[PDB]
């Protein structure tokens, strides 16, 4: 569940998918550090 | 052994090239020079001892500070470092200069 | 996609009846088509269960027949017994064969009738000719006959092959039909009541002859096969020893023009050096006598091939010899009696006329070598010596098979040979007593095992208690550690995973040097492995005890010492019928943790001592010495050029200087060549022995019908690479008949190419030899995901044994001997780990693997499974593939041939790219996570387990490491250092390498670090995702290599892989769910 | 010509790409292929003539 | 002695390692166990006395 | 038979003659 427009999610351009992968990685890093702190 | 004065021996004829095959007989000189090259390769010594080929490449990699498992990609610095080439060069250079 | 056609044709040929119906079953990854497949299935079962013709439906559902993927074929045919003869009568109109009882020395080694040797069944034994293999003679005959039938109408060179193999099979079947076929029981044994009226050695002869005639492609092959099949029917003790003997001399006759060299475990550096062959004259007389014995036995053509070769002694015609050298080991084993096979070893001539100047130096050198090995750890107080007891107690699984003993785990009785189980038993009953080493004497002699190998003698094996292992373990491991870097130990000098398999002879070969090579395999009963050998070690141990201050170490040393005391007087249980002999044997053999390194030490000292006596008459400089078990070689260089007479005199002096120590030897001196057990060289070219009997084994293992098919295909691959080539279709027929399973008396299932050739724990072969196959498709992914769900199974025997009291006691004692006060947090981990090493016990493994096979069959029958997303390898390759592009390339030939016996395609690759020069961890041993396990233990853990362990949190890593014997502080330190992030990559490198047999088979022989292979591999660099670029380059290399193997030509590649997919794959990296069978690997070096 | 794939090797090595970064330079590689060099070389001359 | 895992976590922090390079700094952690500190302490003194 | 055997003994003599041996033999 990402906070970005429909036409970027469904965009079959490469830069859009690269962006989405980057952002997912950002999210998961943040979650890793939060989970650590809570541990 | 000591050899008596009763003994004998024949001397070879080692008189240099009366023909100058290095003067416009290039197809023959190619064969001659190739023959001498390959003969000289048979007498250049093998490099009996070196430094290992993996204990070097890690030193090179840390000097270069390369991404892990780039060893199989061989970032162009590291291509063809093996032995079987060092001996090949050592042999080729000398045999070529001789022939 | 052709294997299945041969399966269909085999089925059609063997059954042939109206009642014999044939029923395919399919599957598809697409839902709708899958329901159409289910339908087809249904209708097929019904029609079969209603005697209706099946050939009609196959048209209506053509789509399933064309696009869906096959699994298996059922077959309904009743008993129809004795069809083998009903086929075989036609191929047997020649004359049968007559034995000749006056050929073999003994009486029972003749091929006479059973009743002439075993009138009573109570004294009968099939063990002197037991094939020890789960495959029948009838299977072999059916396969041969089916091959003959399908190749019954070709007119080409193929027909020249067919006439030859037909004549051979005529020779066999005439002999068989004279009496009949022995019928296998359920256990694939052969009882008295079938062999009662037939020759005892007909079965082994039959299998070996079938194996040979299926390996005939030329005229000389036909000659060899006809000349062994007819003579191996009677002579069964003096044949492979004969033809395999001259080879050791022939290698000393081939002039070198071009050479290969070694530096470090696989390094090469060729030399254009020319070296002649200064052979003396008397070895020609030896060779002539050997050929005269060869002719006296009844051999005509093969002396002629060995005789006409000597006119030139060329290396181009020489592979024939190598071919011959492999045709000797495909005649079978000389499975004679334990007694008479021991008496090959137990003949002694001990004399009070040897030197003492020699033995004292020998003893001293052994003493010094022991001290050099053990000075540092004994002094610096290493953990593995202090806690040697617990170390051996963990590593019991890597031990030998102790004598069978009756156990009980609660409410059962077990006859295990595994020594860990013995320890578990003796702890409960107060019998665990590792400090009191048992004697080995009249009051308790030692059993025996027999280490066999055809064409040679039978060696003997001690079968000791479990105290000897525990005592010897730590010290011998430190000794091995010393020998990893010592040059002179060729069984161990490497860089932690390799051996000097190409040899290290050719560095210093020249016109001035010679080399003396010598077989040392008979030197077990010898007078130099008794008292002096043991006493040298005792002396060294005394020195080391005075070289330490800690007490655990001194205790360990005293126990190893007392072991050497007791082994100095050692008796040997050997039956003979009913009564039992026990013989004084105060000497050395295998069956010990010590035998290998210690024999290397003693042989090294022996040769160092002898070699200082030729110096009384010659000036030479010892350039190199090497010792590896059943052979040893020393090269030596002179102040001048070599002659025939110096070779002769050096050999005689070596022989007599060994005689001065009462030591027999066939001394062999040469200038260019050697021959040893595992390899041999001629003309600067390494060859190998292709002697692996396929249809006959040494002893009876424990694997299933299934896994032996994989073993047989692996042995086929090996022998093919070696030179010995069998017709692959025969092998495929054997594989289908061995993977065939009986669901009822008349229902029988036959899997397909897409079940047997898929990377799993069930892989058996490959559709194209020398090439593993992967999956770009939906369907291979589908069944691989399916089979991984099924590989994980249970063993009730292990569950009930691990739930008894003795297992709990053993875990408790391990714990409190290691650490305490976590009885429910770690101790369970250690119990769970001991479970991992109960599985060595064979019936547990059989329960589990038979369960896996049953689970496989109960989904070959019924439809297929989606398997729930579990990621595997083909999932990755599926995503990597759609961004490649191939283009025709053209690489030149610039690398030299040095293994002629290879197939020409593999050589073309070697002749275009290089041979391997490094070796990456197949077991993941150099990884910093593994150098703890290799420090506190020996245990393997498979790279699957490590690859998973790194994927977990930083908590359970500590428990998993502590469960392997490691303490807690160093594990905590490993987690704190953060080296596992520095070690994900090494572990994954090794994992991916093991999955794809890169270090197992043909791909072990190839240089993937080459510059020549790389210029084709044009993958641009992105960075900061190493796993992806690693796998991409690897997969592209495999593509190029497989295209080369299957088609010869070369290609380039290109992958401008998008960063999006780089990242999507980066997360699928460390979540792989895949696994490959151990039985499928085919090590080129056995 | 120079081979498209070798030239992309060289350009990628010179640009120092990064798979975890939205680079502008990643777009330098778009459409380097032949069949376009031909097309441009042909279009320019054809247009200047006509 | 100071806790090995703690001291070496501190070393790691003070080195600022990377999981994607070779980093000669990494080799600094090679063999920073106890049982060798004692060994050197013992070896030096026993050598200088003997 | 044995005539060819003696020829087998003989033809493996003329070939591969070494030089140092014939030198010391001429002297000796």
């Amino acid at each position: 569940e990402i906070k970005i427009a429909d036409e970027v999610k469904k965009s079959n351009k490469e830069e859009s998918k690269q962006l989405l992968e980057v952002l997912k990685t950002k999210e998961e890093h943040q979650k890793e550090v939060q989970y650590e702190i809570l541990q | 052994r000591n050899l008596p004065s009763t003994a004998r021996y024949i001397r070879p004829n080692l008189l240099q090239d009366r023909l100058n095959l290095h003067d416009n007989f290039e197809s023959l000189w190619d064969t001659i020079t190739t023959s001498n090259y390959i003969l000289a390769r048979s007498v250049v010594p093998d490099l009996k001892e070196l430094v290992s080929t993996e204990a070097q490449i890690q030193k090179m990699s840390q000097d270069l500070q390369l991404e892990a498992l780039t060893i199989q990609s061989e970032t162009q610095f590291l291509t063809g470092i093996n032995s079987q080439a060092a001996n090949d060069c050592f042999k080729t250079l000398i045999a070529a200069m001789l022939s | 996609g052709k294997y299945n056609l041969i399966l269909s044709e085999y089925l059609s040929f063997i059954y042939n009846s109206q009642s014999a119906v044939q029923i395919p079953i399919y599957y598809s990854s697409n839902s709708e088509l899958e329901n159409r497949c289910i339908e087809f299935h249904s209708k097929c079962l019904e029609n079969s269960k209603n005697g209706l013709s099946l050939k009609k439906l196959f048209v209506e559902y053509s789509d399933v027949i064309e696009n869906a993927t096959l699994l298996s074929i059922l077959s309904y045919s009743y008993d129809k017994y004795n069809a083998v003869e009903r086929k075989l009568v036609k191929y047997a109109k020649g004359k049968p064969l007559e034995a000749d009882l006056t050929v073999n020395e003994l009486d029972y080694e003749n091929n006479k009738i059973t009743s002439e040797l075993f009138p009573t069944a109570e004294e009968y034994t099939d063990l002197l000719m037991d094939p020890a293999i789960l495959t029948s003679l009838s299977s072999n005959l059916n396969a041969v006959m089916f091959w003959l039938e399908k190749h019954e109408n070709d007119v080409a060179e193929k027909l020249k092959i067919y006439k030859r193999r037909l004549d051979l099979f005529t020779i066999v079947a005439s002999t068989v039909n004279k009496y009949g076929v022995p019928r296998h029981n359920a256990k694939y044994r052969y009882e008295y009541e079938v062999m009662k009226d037939k020759p005892y050695y007909l079965v082994t002869w039959a299998n070996s002859s079938i194996e040979m005639l299926m390996s005939v492609f030329s005229h000389e092959d036909y000659l060899i096969a006809r000349e062994l099949i007819v003579l191996s029917y009677s002579n069964r003790s003096t044949l492979a020893k004969l033809v395999s003997s001259p080879m050791s001399i022939l290698v000393a006759l081939v002039d070198i023009n071009g050479t290969f060299i070694t530096n470090e475990e696989l390094e090469l550096e060729f030399s254009n050096k020319y070296v002649r062959a200064i052979v003396p004259d008397q070895t020609f007389d030896e060779l002539k006598q050997m050929l005269d014995n060869m002719r006296k036995a009844g051999l005509t053509d093969i002396p002629k091939m060995i005789q006409d070769w000597l006119v030139d002694c060329s290396i181009e015609k020489f592979p024939l010899m190598a071919k011959i050298y492999s045709w000797s080991f495909h005649v079978g084993f000389r499975k004679q009696k334990m007694l008479d096979a021991a008496l090959d070893q137990l003949k002694t001539e001990y004399t009070e006329d040897v030197d003492d100047e020699m033995y004292r130096e020998y003893t001293m050198l052994i003493r010094d070598e022991v001290v050099k090995m053990l000075e540092e750890p004994v002094k610096h107080d290493d953990h593995l010596l202090q806690d040697s007891e617990l170390a051996g107690l963990l590593s019991m699984s890597s031990a030998s098979n102790g004598e069978s003993r009756q156990l009980k785990f609660g409410r059962k009785t077990i006859f295990s040979t595994k020594k860990n189980m013995h320890v578990m038993d003796d702890m409960a009953n107060g019998r665990y007593t590792p400090g009191i080493i048992p004697p080995v004497n009249v009051d308790k002699p030692i059993p025996l095992g027999r280490r066999d190998v055809p064409g040679r003698r039978t060696r003997i094996i001690f079968i000791l208690p479990y105290e000897y292992f525990i005592a010897q373990h730590a010290v011998v491991e430190k000794m091995l550690i010393y020998a990893k870097h010592t040059r002179e130990y060729a069984e161990f000098y490497s860089q932690s995973n390799q051996l000097l398999s190409y040899g290290d002879v050719t560095r210093f070969l020249s016109n001035n040097s010679m080399v003396l090579y010598t077989d040392v395999s008979q030197w077990d009963s010898s007078q130099h492995n008794t008292q002096p050998f043991r006493k040298g070690i005792i002396m060294g141990l005394d020195m080391l005890a005075n070289m330490t201050n800690d007490a655990r170490v001194i205790q360990t040393l005293n126990l190893y010492k007392q072991t050497q005391i007791n082994l100095m007087d050692s008796y040997v249980q050997i039956p003979d019928g009913n009564v039992i002999k026990k013989i004084q044997y105060g000497a050395v053999a295998s069956g010990e943790k010590q035998t290998k390194a210690a024999n290397s030490i003693a042989n090294l000292a022996l040769i160092k001592t002898v070699l200082s006596r030729i110096s009384n008459k010659y000036s030479f400089a010892t350039k190199i010495i090497r010792v590896d078990g059943d052979d040893n070689y020393a090269v030596l260089q002179f102040n001048t050029e070599v002659t025939k007479q110096m070779v002769q005199d050096v050999s005689n002096d070596v022989r007599e200087t060994y005689a001065r120590m009462n030591t027999k030897v066939k001394a062999l001196v040469s200038t260019v060549g050697i021959e040893i057990a595992k390899r041999y060289i001629a003309g600067g070219k390494i060859f190998f022995r292709a002697g692996i009997n396929l249809l006959n084994n040494e002893k009876k293992g424990q694997s299933t019908q299934w896994d032996q098919a994989a073993v047989l295909y692996s042995n086929y691959i090996v022998n093919r690479l070696r030179g010995f080539e069998t017709d692959r279709e025969f092998i495929l027929t054997k594989i289908m008949q061995m993977t065939s399973v009986a669901i009822t008396g008349s229902l029988r299932l036959f899997p397909s190419e897409r079940v047997l050739t898929t990377n799993s724990t069930f892989k058996v072969f490959d559709s194209e030899d020398f090439i593993i196959e992967y999956g770009t498709t939906d369907d291979e992914v589908y069944i691989q995901r399916a089979f991984m769900s099924l590989s994980s199974q249970k063993s009730g025997i292990a569950d009930e044994i691990a739930a008894s009291s003795t297992f709990k006691n053993y875990v408790s004692r391990l714990s409190e001997q290691l650490l305490f006060s976590k009885n429910n947090i770690v101790s369970r981990g250690i119990a769970l780990t001991e479970k991992a090493k109960l599985n060595s016990y064979a019936p547990i493994s059989l329960e589990k693997r038979r369960a896996q096979i049953s689970a496989l069959l109960t989904m070959l029958q019924k439809p297929v499974t989606f398997k729930s997303s579990k990621i595997t390898i083909n999932d990755i390759l599926r995503d990597i593939k759609p961004f490649f592009t191939v283009n025709e390339a053209h690489l030149p030939i610039q690398y030299q041939k040095f293994m002629p016996t290879l197939p020409d395609n593999v050589q073309y690759i070697i002749q275009c790219i290089g041979s391997r020069t490094y070796q990456i961890e197949d077991d993941g041993s150099k990884s910093a996570i593994s150098r703890l396990i290799s420090k506190y233990s020996v245990y393997k853990p498979s790279i699957e387990e490590l690859y998973k362990v790194i994927s977990l949190h930083e908590n359970e890593i500590q428990l998993y490491l502590i469960s392997l014997g490691i303490p807690k502080i160093d594990a905590d330190t490993y987690v704190g250092s953060k080296i596992y992030s520095q070690d994900k990559y090494r572990i994954l490198e090794s994992y991916v390498y093991n999955l794809l047999s890169i270090n197992y088979g043909c791909y072990q022989l190839f240089d993937f670090n080459s510059p020549d292979l790389e210029k084709l591999i044009r993958i641009p660099f992105k960075g900061k995702i190493p796993a992806v670029t690693f796998i991409l380059h690897l997969y592209a290399k495999l593509e190029v290599i497989n295209h080369a193997i299957k088609n010869g030509s070369w290609i380039s590649l290109f992958c401008n892989y998008p960063k999006s997919e780089m990242i999507k794959l980066w997360k699928k990296m460390w979540n792989i769910t895949s696994l490959r069978s151990p039985y499928t690997n085919a090590n080129f070096f056995q």
